[PDB]
């Protein structure tokens, strides 16, 4: 077995240890978006109508 | 106290056995060192692997 901590070099858990931290997964997953936004809008208006009809 | 440098300059069975014994003692020192060194090397490979 391994004891309270193990023996002393530490033993061996730099390799168990290191190629753990962690599982990894790595869970290459669950990201989030800013999305993006569109822009508005082209006029100046023109008259024919509606000046005469009001 | 003389007859003893005569014996110390001479030898037969007692000193053939003795020489065999000093030799096997040297060889055991050698193999114990040659099992202590793979220990150090092994702790080293541990420190490398964990860093990976």
């Amino acid at each position: 077995c391994e004891e309270p901590p193990a023996p002393a070099p530490p033993p061996a858990k730099p390799k168990a240890a290191a190629a753990v931290p962690v599982k990894a997964a790595p869970t290459e997953t669950g990201a989030q978006a800013a999305p993006s936004y569109s822009y508005v809008y082209n006029p100046v208006g023109k008259r024919d109508p509606f000046r005469s009809p009001i | 106290m003389d007859k003893y440098l005569d014996q110390f300059v001479k030898a037969p069975p007692a000193i053939k056995f003795g020489g065999l014994a000093f030799v096997v003692g040297a060889l055991t020192a050698a193999n114990f060192f040659m099992v202590i060194q793979p220990t150090e090397e092994e702790i080293g490979w541990a420190v490398a692997e964990r860093r990976k």
